[PDB]
């Protein structure tokens, strides 16, 4: 029974591991977008830009 | 969704989409003007980019109108991004959890 | 400060679930004497455990 209880827990440790991994990849990416969209507002501050631009 | 993994350690394992975009850390900056500190991202970056598309050519109460909407959109963004850390960093304590205790069932 | 205090959190969790550990038929070694019983409170912290080893 303990080494088939240990298995269970290897089990959910392994789909654990997989969905929170690719959590962290797809947040790292959402991380830059943010940065860069960031960036453009400071651009968007500078008070000269006509309305085309 | 939480998850059990062990005899006794019980994990948070997917952080449902609320959490990452539609909400602020609890030190986010507060509004100039104390009304309320807008906490959706998309609704900041439809706001800010309604506000570009206006045109102000010599028009005051829509060339200072649009720069207050950009300047709340700045805070906004500032707050997303610190949410969106405290979120990384939860899962970076749970991955190195999971590496540990693995190794100890083993 | 606060992100540090989510890293200390799942330090003190894995703290927790480290003291609360079985024994080898699903009994629990870490109950002091009273392996009959679960012995942590995992809230704070609250011991259950025997009165001796």
């Amino acid at each position: 029974q303990a080494q088939a209880q240990n298995s269970q827990y290897a089990l959910a440790r392994t789909f654990a591991t997989q969905k929170v991994s690719l959590e962290e990849s797809v947040l790292s990416q959402v991380t830059t977008a943010i940065q860069t969209a960031q960036e453009k507002i400071v651009y968007a501050g500078n008070g000269t830009l006509s309305d085309d631009d | 969704v939480t998850q059990q993994v062990d005899s006794a350690r019980t994990m948070v394992i997917g952080h449902t989409g609320a959490q990452i975009f539609n909400s602020i850390t609890s030190n986010a900056v507060p509004e100039p003007d104390g009304s309320d500190s807008e906490k959706n991202l998309f609704v900041m970056l439809d706001t800010a980019i309604a506000a570009l598309k206006t045109p102000v050519e010599g028009n005051n109460v829509e060339k200072e109108k649009a720069a207050a909407a950009i300047d709340k959109t700045n805070r906004g963004l500032k707050n997303s991004l610190n949410n969106v850390l405290t979120v990384r960093a939860e899962l970076g304590t749970q991955l190195s959890e999971l590496s540990t205790l693995d190794s100890l069932g083993s | 400060r606060a992100s540090l205090a989510t890293d200390l959190q799942g330090i003190r969790d894995q703290l927790m679930n480290l003291a609360n550990s079985t024994d080898g038929n699903g009994r629990y070694i870490f109950a002091g004497y009273k392996t009959e019983a679960a012995p942590f409170d995992q809230a704070t912290g609250g011991y259950h455990g025997g009165e001796k080893s």
